[PDB]
């Protein structure tokens, strides 16, 4: 219910149709992937734990370097 | 300066300029503020960084009293209203607010000095309840603290006063000023820069001010029609004084009065036609012969004409 | 010049021939897929060597890399750094005093290059937008605090980037 | 208007001297109605601050430094008539509208 | 008469409803042009975006500048809106779907459009300000050049119809529509509905980067809202009359059953949003065009155009008398 | 046209009172001339048929305090002509105005602003000398070597004035000046 | 019939309430340029051509050639007025 | 009151949501700051879609960015065109120049930090920082935006 | 005459643009630009920094060609130390110029665009400059102040896969560049806009001392990059592209073909790229390697040294000048032997540009003053310093 007044969680419920899950974190944040090639093959995103009050601070250290694309490991390879 | 200032009731009008002069001296200044943290934003920009601190506190909560003065060894009171509102009365706002802040500086033990601000005609023989309240509150100051200053400024003037703004606004949206008494009652006004400077001053003092009261009022005497006179040669218009007696002029204020404490949602406040300073018209409000001046602190007031009716500019 | 090629030109002109194609290919990508970001939930990309908020490090045991040997202090170009430094209560070479100024800082990396410990580093954090100027200005146990939060990151770029300087 | 040469005497230069003092004099009325003077200042005061500032240089012997000054002072006088910074009692560089000096200072401090 | 006023707000209200889903819809088309989303965060898809914009402006405090035509400036934008609001009292939306109808509504609207340059006018000079004036002025001057080219058109149509009513003018395109045999005529309205709206390439008031200060820069809150409601509705009108005049109003493509199924207020609104595509579409594919190029164009091009235009269709029409 | 055919034949041709000091150098072929002449070999370089010097890349000032003539006026220019460059320098005090060239190439009349809002040094028949990049009422000139670098004033808001005001400089922290000689 | 204005009326009155209402409720919470004479003076003579214009254009049934042809007379004399300022350079506003 | 304090919270978050939704920034671009600022408006992050909309008159503004350098002769005409927008309004410092004086903080000519003439709601961090840096930062202006209470602090005044 | 006093207090028209305008009616009688509002000490402040601190500064001036500047000061650095550059540090700081030259004229096509009311270009051309800005991210770690050129090189080498990406760039840009074109090279209203406005004489462009395409549009064949050739330019094929009319559209096209030549340095650049050091090897001026300062005294004491005081420069004084995509920029540097410059003077071609919009913008219609601003491609860091 919360997509009718967020649009912006919408649009990622959206583009989560069809999405690979990728992992969670200890904060309960969902990562999801695609492999296809839209914004140039860029398909990495992350579904906020909390559906109201989600802030982009709250990607853990582990997580946040895969997001930006700074690296292919996910949080759980680095962590390990 | 090592002086750490609670000064409650910065956000209204004397209080920017108070806290201006305070960070001039380089003490900290903890400014305690109700309700939205827009309110003291202005006052922000006064000062080095962290030197000016606002923080939330309630008025009829001693525990956020007790907490913004927590760390503070002066403290200073402005809080006061002219007008009432259904939540809060003559009394609520200027007698009991000043009573909790005076016993809550008793038991926390730290406050060297204590400055508590009130109005030039307070006394238990007015007709203004808001001056009543205003006495009452020096004496139970002054009784919980019996070495706390005790200010008594006229009328202010400056940019946000609250007297040549309304005659303007009415003047430039009616085309006439009223005059309450005739155009009659003296006071002596007073800019606000100058009172400002008379609590620093008193601050700063070797501790002569402790104990005493002192009766800040301007250079010079005028009459309600003599001021209306400087608005009128400042905002370059015409003239045209109306005269409204007395119980005219208490007719046109009795409705917010009245209805204030029995309608359930909040009223405008009054501009011109307050009841409480309408009273307060009906007598001259002169500093004593045998108070302290501006002279024992040192201090020479401004006069009025000028820079500090120069805000009256943006009427034109 | 010729009746055909000033009809021609008559024609173009009253009938707008050329405004029609900036038309067809404003109307093109209309249909076309948007390169949006749908931020906070999607990010842009980064690379290891990206310059963002400063953090000091630590060895794997605990102990401080910093050795208080003022290089940074002395190239940072904007002079955000102020150090103050004594023999420890175990005789080792510490700060007591590490201060970066992120208001007068130009996010250069400097500091990071004249490092000869791989102490003070730009980590990868771009978000750290505060409500107060005094929460910009980063004392030593903030920066230790930034670099046990990114700690994991900052050891996997430093990896990465090893083999370039 | 265009920067003229450097004065070859004091005779030329003192002349030069006194068209500034008059174009300066001349400018009193702008700049009170400009920075709301008439309850604050009157225009003779201007007119003896600026002749005061003329009289303590009356040592100056060398044209040339009286051409720069001449020049300074035209300068700062088109800033404070086109480019007016008001403050209260300060136009520009000028404040407008029993014990020894050295107990005062003193009194306030260690660096007099 | 005690249903008109059900009948008036059945008009008024979804008309503003209208208009702030049409600022969404310039935006949204605007944005899928630039290969970007345009709002889609404030509501789903970004549909709740103008209420939060119109609530913004009701919560913000007006200014009101110290001027001496205190009434004058507040009341510019209410004039404006109301006649941006009245002209659809004559409007027909479906056979008998009108409010008023008016025998001598051609030039009802004609007369409206006249009166439309007060507002404009009144605030650049009440706002107490050289720029705005000026501003003012050469937005007044334009509207009232295009108005000309307007009127000629009316009139080439109204020769064709033989009556000023709207209704009339609709069901004389049962045949065929006036805007097959007087496509140029309908290229030139469109154009000069652009220009008199002051939009773009025509949207002087826009183009403060360009140091031409527009007429409503010193308004804030609910008196810029006014004037920005008032110059959408306008547009929406001006695409409505496009659709009356010259595309058949709520007649179908085709005189066939199958096309007579849908309703006719369809038919009338989807050809109303082709046209508020193409003012859309227009202002995202073109630069605009100084003050004295677009003066030239409307003395210079658009009125003699729309003389010959008057003209040759009287001629013909008197010469094989096909006249109405 | 390279730097040896520019030094030999500005030697023979050029008058020879006008040129104190001649270097031909990588870093750039050098004419060091008194102030009463620059003027005349720049509109002599401007003109003349082998040299055609018409653009004037830039004018600058140099601070040497150890001087009795402590400023250095560099004027930088370039023949597009003969794809060459050419520096020439005079020497100035705080006191002794000299020529414009703004009659000569229209480019000088900004440069030369600057150098005496930057520096001090005035300029003979410039049509319009008033300070360009400082602050209104601005008072010394920053780049000399004497003026401090933060300077004597600094601005802030004043809430009772409502205005923007100046008053002296009050630094949190001071500049550090880190000598590594 | 002047019925029908009688529903515009009523519009106005309701048109001038919702503005008010909006307009209300927050308050709860010296170079003269003859080229505009100019150009309202040619604004004004087509203004009255097209007033004209609107009898003609319903009367051409019945007013037949002769009305036609009077019309043109009009127009003729009025274009040629245009020509006039057309090439004294009041079209021009460069 | 266990009525009144219902529908007051609910006004109070109808103002929230109003105000958040649709927030006007003018802009005071002065140096490198406002060229990571129009980035930010472009395609890639489109603050449109928040219904940030970027404004060219003070009057229509409830924010102003300052992304860039603060000279003392920039000042007064920063602090004017602040005075001349309507409450409710914020303040956005952008980038080291306008934090504190970043690179120019010793500079003869420079202002130290823009909160010296006006007051400053969200400061954003970097030489310059990033279009998605700035982006967080409006982000946080909202959350600020959203602790209001106005309706509840008028009612109880 | 009236006054107007246009100061746009926003990026639309510059930021800091404050002009005074004398007019009769809509013409325009004199322009006069009023500067300093981004004047912030820079060559005051430089006097006080090592030539490593000072380089940051250069990033800032035209904050749109950020490493053109870092470009021509390594340039005069390297100048007065007689520093030898390697082969592939030569040809990555011409790339990286190229790339560079791209940016500063997409930005400044577009802006001019959207200011005269054409929206579109904009967007389509800041999302190629935001492909741009991630090789800028991906060499150095910011997307705008790189600091990446140095004295004797570049900071570090190019990161694994990088050529690829640019040629995959190179391989698109040219239909971008159509693109834009067809949005404005043959539309009625763009041409109304931009012909003859702003002529200049090849003459009056050598007067006011105009440099890049301010000069070359007005007919006068002359590009740096083949008058006084650097790095690797004199290896490389392009075309230098000369006006006739000496206008706004000729500026225009001129812009457009410079992007285009551009893009064929770089396809060259790519192609020819060739292996080695990426920083001069005389080891008192540059920095060792991490692992070799952790390993060797020597290293060691050579980055103590160069970190805290900085590299020496002998005593003298010369003018470098680059071509900047926004004209000629220059650096008199004047050393005194010792680790801080004793004076560097900046030479900004915006600097002469806006000082010819007096003469430019004589007898023009109020709406072409913008118009003519665009053309000259100002910017206020420059201008200003
Ligand atoms: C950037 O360009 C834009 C503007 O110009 C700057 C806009 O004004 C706007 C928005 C302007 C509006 C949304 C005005 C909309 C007004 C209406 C729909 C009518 C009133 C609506 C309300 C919610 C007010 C309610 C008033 C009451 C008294 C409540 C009782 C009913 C947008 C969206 C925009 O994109
Ligand atoms: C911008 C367009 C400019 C057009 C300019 C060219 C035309 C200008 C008008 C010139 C006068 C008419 C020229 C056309 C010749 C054909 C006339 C014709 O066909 O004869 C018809 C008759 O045409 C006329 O007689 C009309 C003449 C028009 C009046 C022109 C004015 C001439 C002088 C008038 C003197 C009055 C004083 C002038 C005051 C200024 C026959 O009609 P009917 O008799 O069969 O029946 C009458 C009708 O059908 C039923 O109502
Ligand atoms: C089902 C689709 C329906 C669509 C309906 C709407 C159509 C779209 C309309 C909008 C199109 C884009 C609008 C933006 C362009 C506005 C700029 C117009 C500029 C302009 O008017 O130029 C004039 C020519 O155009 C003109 O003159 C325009 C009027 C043309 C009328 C044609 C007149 C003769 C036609 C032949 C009739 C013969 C048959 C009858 C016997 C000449 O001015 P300039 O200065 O630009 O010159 C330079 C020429 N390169
Ligand atoms: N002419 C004058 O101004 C004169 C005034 N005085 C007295 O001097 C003092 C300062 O004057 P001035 O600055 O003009 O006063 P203002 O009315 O301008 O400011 C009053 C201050 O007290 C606060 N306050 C008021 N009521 C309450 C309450 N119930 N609880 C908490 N805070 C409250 C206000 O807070 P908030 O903004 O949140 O409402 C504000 O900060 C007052 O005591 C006044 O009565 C003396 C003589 C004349
Ligand atoms: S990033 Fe640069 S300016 Fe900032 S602290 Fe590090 S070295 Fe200093
Ligand atoms: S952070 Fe590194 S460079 Fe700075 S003092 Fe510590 S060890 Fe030295
Ligand atoms: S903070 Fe950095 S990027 Fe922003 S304006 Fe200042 S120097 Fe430029």
């Amino acid at each position: 219910m919360r997509c009718l007044p967020d649009g912006n969680l919408l649009q990622t419920k959206i583009h989560n149709i069809g999405a690979t899950l990728v992992g969670v974190d200890k904060f309960g944040n969902k990562y999801y992937q695609k492999l296809g090639d839209t914004q140039y093959g860029r398909h990495r995103w992350v579904e906020y734990a909390s559906k109201d009050r989600y802030n982009a601070s709250q990607v853990p250290a582990e997580w946040h370097g895969w997001l930006h694309f700074i690296t292919d490991h996910t949080g759980d390879e680095l962590l390990s | 300066s090592g002086i750490v200032a609670t000064v409650f009731g910065a956000t209204g009008f004397l209080g920017r300029y108070l806290v201006q002069q305070l960070a001039k001296m380089g003490s900290q200044v903890l400014v305690p503020f109700r309700g939205s943290e827009d309110s003291p934003r202005h006052l922000k920009l006064m000062g080095d960084l962290g030197q000016v601190v606002p923080m939330k506190f309630d008025p009829r909560d001693e525990d956020s009293i007790k907490a913004v003065m927590a760390k503070a060894n002066v403290v200073i009171n402005l809080i006061g209203r002219e007008y009432e509102t259904r939540n809060f009365s003559f009394e609520d706002a200027n007698h009991h607010i000043a009573e909790k802040l005076a016993l809550v500086a008793k038991e926390h033990g730290g406050i060297m000095r204590y400055i508590q601000v009130s109005c030039l005609g307070a006394s238990v023989s007015s007709p203004s309840r808001m001056l009543r309240a205003k006495a009452a509150a020096e004496e139970a100051v002054l009784n919980a603290l019996p070495e706390a200053t005790i200010m008594r400024p006229a009328t202010m003037i400056g940019t946000e006063d609250r007297i040549l703004n309304p005659w303007s606004m009415f003047v430039k949206k009616y085309g006439f000023l009223p005059l309450i008494g005739g155009g009659t009652t003296k006071f002596q006004p007073v800019y606000v820069v100058d009172v400002a400077a008379a609590i620093v001053a008193a601050l700063k003092d070797d501790g002569s001010s402790m104990g005493k009261t002192y009766e800040l009022g301007g250079p010079d005497v005028f009459t309600t029609h003599e001021l209306a006179e400087i608005m009128y040669d400042m905002i370059r218009e015409w003239p045209r004084y109306v005269k409204l007696p007395f119980p005219i002029a208490k007719a046109m204020a009795a409705p917010r009065d009245f209805m204030v404490n029995k309608v359930p949602f909040p009223l405008p406040s009054p501009q011109i036609f307050n009841l409480d300073q309408i009273n307060a018209l009906t007598t001259d409000t002169l500093v004593s012969d045998n108070a302290l001046k501006f002279q024992d602190l040192d201090l020479v007031p401004h006069k009025l004409k000028g820079y500090p009716v120069e805000f009256l500019i943006q009427y034109r | 010049k010729d009746w055909n090629t000033v009809f021609e030109r008559s024609i173009n002109t009253l009938f707008l021939t050329e405004m029609v194609r900036g038309l067809s290919l404003t109307l093109k990508y209309f249909f076309d897929p948007k390169v949006t970001i749908n931020y906070p939930f999607e990010k842009g990309p980064l690379s290891p060597r990206f310059r963002g908020e400063h953090a000091l490090r630590r060895y794997p045991t605990g102990e401080e890399r910093c050795i208080a040997c003022k290089l940074c202090e002395a190239v940072c170009p904007a002079q955000a750094i102020t150090i103050e430094a004594e023999e420890r209560e175990d005789g080792s070479r510490r700060t007591t005093r590490y201060d970066i100024d992120m208001t007068k800082c130009i996010y250069c990396g400097f500091c990071q290059e004249a490092c000869p410990v791989d102490a003070i580093v730009e980590g990868p954090n771009f978000e750290f937008a505060t409500e107060t100027h005094e929460e910009l200005l980063y004392d030593k146990e903030k920066l230790l605090e930034n670099g046990d939060r990114w700690e994991t990151e900052i050891a996997e770029n430093l990896r990465s980037e090893s083999l370039y300087r | 208007i265009g920067v003229p040469p450097n004065s070859a005497n004091l005779t030329e230069a003192r002349r030069r001297v006194f068209d500034f003092f008059r174009a300066a004099c001349r400018s009193i009325p702008t700049i009170m109605d400009i920075y709301n003077l008439q309850d604050v200042v009157a225009p003779s005061q201007l007119r003896y601050a600026i002749s005061a500032q003329i009289r303590n240089n009356a040592h100056i012997t060398d044209p040339k430094v009286i051409d720069l000054l001449i020049f300074k002072g035209m300068e700062e006088l088109t800033d404070i008539v086109d480019h007016a910074k008001q403050r209260h009692h300060i136009i520009g560089q000028y404040v407008v509208g029993g014990k020894t000096d050295f107990l005062k200072n003193f009194y306030t401090s260690n660096y007099f | 008469y005690i249903a008109v006023p059900a009948e008036i707000l059945g008009i008024i209200l979804p008309l503003l409803l209208g208009v702030a889903f049409l600022v969404l819809a310039e935006r949204k088309v605007m944005a899928f042009v630039q290969r970007r989303k345009g709002p889609d965060v404030v509501g789903s898809f970004g549909l709740l975006q103008p209420l939060a914009d119109g609530l913004k402006l009701i919560l913000k405090e007006p200014i009101s500048p110290s001027s001496a035509n205190f009434f004058l400036f507040r009341m510019a934008p209410v004039a404006t809106f109301m006649l941006s609001l009245v002209a659809w009292a004559v409007v027909p939306f479906d056979y008998g779907m009108v409010l008023s109808d008016l025998n001598i509504g051609l030039l009802y609207l004609f007369a409206i459009s006249s009166l439309g340059v007060y507002g404009i006018i009144i605030a650049g000079r009440s706002s107490n300000s050289k720029y705005a004036f000026l501003g003012a002025l050469r937005s007044a001057a334009q509207m009232v050049s295009y108005e000309v080219s307007i009127g000629l058109i009316l009139i080439t149509v109204l020769i064709c119809v033989g009556s000023c009513n709207l209704s009339e003018i609709v069901m004389a395109q049962k045949q065929i529509w006036f805007g097959i045999p007087l496509f140029p005529v309908l290229v030139m309205f469109f154009i000069s509905c652009l220009a008199e709206t002051n939009r773009a390439p025509f949207d002087l008031p826009e183009a403060e980067a360009e140091l031409v200060a527009g007429y409503n820069v010193e308004y804030s809150s609910m008196g810029f809202a006014l004037f920005f409601l008032g110059e959408y509705a306008n547009m929406i009108l001006m695409s409505g009359l496009c659709t009356l005049f010259f595309l058949g109003g709520w007649l179908p493509i085709l005189d066939l059953p199958i096309f007579k199924k849908i309703p006719g207020s369809i038919w009338f609104s989807i050809k109303v949003l082709f046209f508020l595509f193409l003012y859309i579409w227009v202002r995202a594919a073109f630069p605009r065009y100084r003050y004295d190029q677009l003066m030239g164009l409307g003395w210079k091009v658009f009125l003699p155009l729309s003389l010959a235009w008057v003209v040759s269709v009287s001629g013909l029409l008197v010469t094989f008398q096909w006249l109405p | 046209m390279d730097n040896q055919f520019i030094f030999k034949y500005s030697w023979e041709t050029l008058p020879k009172k006008w040129v104190k000091k001649m270097e031909r150098s990588e870093h750039g072929n050098r004419f060091d001339t008194n102030t009463d002449y620059l003027f005349q070999l720049l509109c002599f370089l401007k003109l003349h048929t082998y040299t055609r010097v018409q653009v004037l890349i830039d004018i600058c000032g140099v601070d040497y305090p150890s001087r009795k003539r402590r400023f250095e006026v560099v004027y930088n220019l370039l023949s597009t002509r003969y794809n060459s460059r050419i520096r020439v320098q005079t020497s100035a005090d705080e006191v002794t105005r000299i020529s414009s060239v703004v009659s000569l190439f229209p480019s000088a009349g900004w440069w030369e602003r600057e150098v005496w809002d930057m520096f001090g040094v005035s300029f003979i028949n410039h049509p319009d000398l008033r300070r360009i990049l400082t602050d209104y009422g601005f008072e010394g000139h920053p780049l000399r070597k004497d003026f401090p670098l933060s300077g004597y004033v600094q601005v802030r808001y004043d809430d009772p004035e409502k205005r923007v005001v100046s008053e002296p400089i009050e630094m949190t922290q001071e500049f550090r000046y880190f000598d590594f000689a | 019939m002047m019925l029908e204005f009688a529903p515009i009326f009523i519009y106005l009155v309701i048109s001038l309430l919702v503005s008010l209402i909006l307009l209300g409720v927050p308050f709860l919470f010296s170079r003269f340029d003859i080229r505009f004479y100019l150009v309202s003076i040619l604004f004004l003579i087509f203004d009255l051509e097209v007033t004209f214009f609107f009898p003609w254009a319903v009367s051409l049934n019945k007013i037949d050639l002769f009305g036609f042809w009077s019309m043109m007379a009009f127009l003729f004399i009025l274009t040629i007025g245009f020509l006039y300022e057309w090439k004294r350079g009041a079209l021009d506003w460069e | 009151s266990k009525a009144a304090e219902f529908v007051i919270s609910k006004v109070d978050d109808l103002m929230n949501w109003a105000r958040t939704g649709s927030i006007w920034p003018m802009t005071f671009g002065l140096a490198c700051c406002a060229v990571e600022m129009m980035h930010t408006g472009a395609a890639r992050y489109d603050l449109d879609r928040f219904g940030i909309i970027f404004r060219p008159s003070p009057r229509q503004s409830d924010c102003m960015i300052v992304a860039g350098t603060l000279t003392n002769k920039m000042a007064p005409a920063l602090r004017k065109v602040y005075d001349q927008m309507p409450e409710p309004r914020w303040v956005i410092s952008m980038g080291s120049c306008a934090n504190g004086g970043g690179y120019y903080h010793y500079s003869y000519s420079v202002v130290r930090g823009c909160d010296r003439i006006v007051p400053v709601d969200i400061y954003v961090p970097g030489c310059p920082p990033t279009a998605e840096a700035l982006l967080y930062g409006l982000l946080q202006l909202q959350k600020k935006i959203n602790r209001r209470k106005d309706f509840l602090h008028w009612w109880n005044k | 005459n009236f006054t107007l006093n246009f100061g746009p207090q926003h990026p639309a028209a510059h930021g800091v643009l404050r002009l005074v305008l004398e007019m009769n009616g809509e013409v325009v009688e004199r322009a006069e630009p009023h500067i300093g509002l981004l004047h912030r000490g820079t060559e005051k402040l430089i006097e006080y920094k090592t030539y490593l601190q000072a380089l940051p500064y250069f990033d800032r001036l035209d904050y749109v060609s950020m490493m053109a500047q870092e470009h021509a000061y390594s340039l005069a650095v390297e100048k007065l130390l007689n520093c030898e550059v390697p082969l592939r540090a030569q040809y990555i700081r011409v790339l990286f110029c190229e790339i560079t030259r791209i940016l500063n004229h997409l930005l400044a096509l577009t802006t001019h665009a959207m200011d005269v009311g054409a929206l579109t270009p904009f967007l389509w051309a800041f999302e190629e400059r935001e492909k741009l800005l991630e090789f800028y991210e991906r060499v150095s770690g910011a997307r705008m102040h790189a600091s990446f050129i140095r004295p004797g090189g570049v900071a570090q080498d190019l990161p694994l896969g990088l050529c690829r990406d640019i040629d995959s760039f190179t391989q698109q840009f040219a239909s971008r560049i159509d693109e834009l074109e067809e949005m404005l090279t043959g539309n009625r209203i763009w041409k109304q806009r931009l012909v003859d406005i702003g002529t200049v004489t090849a003459q009056q462009a050598k007067d006011w001392g105009f440099s890049g395409v301010m000069l070359r549009g007005s007919g006068v064949c002359w590009d740096l990059r083949r008058a006084a050739p650097y790095d690797v330019y004199d290896q490389l094929d392009f075309d230098v592209p000369v006006g006739t009319r000496g206008d706004c559209y000729d500026r225009y096209c001129i812009r457009i073909e410079e992007m285009r030549q551009s893009l064929r340095i770089i396809v060259q650049c790519l192609n020819q790229m060739p292996s080695g050091m990426i920083k001069a090897d005389d080891r008192k001026l540059c920095p060792p390697s991490r692992c070799r300062m952790k390993l060797s005294m020597e290293s060691l004491i050579h980055h103590f040294e160069l970190y805290t005081e900085g590299f020496s420069v002998p005593a003298s004084s010369t003018y470098t000048a680059v071509e900047a995509p926004k004209g000629e920029f220059g650096v008199f540097l004047v050393s005194n032997g010792s680790n801080r410059p004793y004076r560097c003077k900046i030479r900004a071609p915006g600097f002469a540009h806006l000082q010819g919009l007096d003469f430019m913008s004589k007898h023009h219609m109020l709406a072409d003053v913008v118009t003519i601003i665009g053309t000259q491609d100002i910017v206020f860091g420059e201008v200003d310093r």
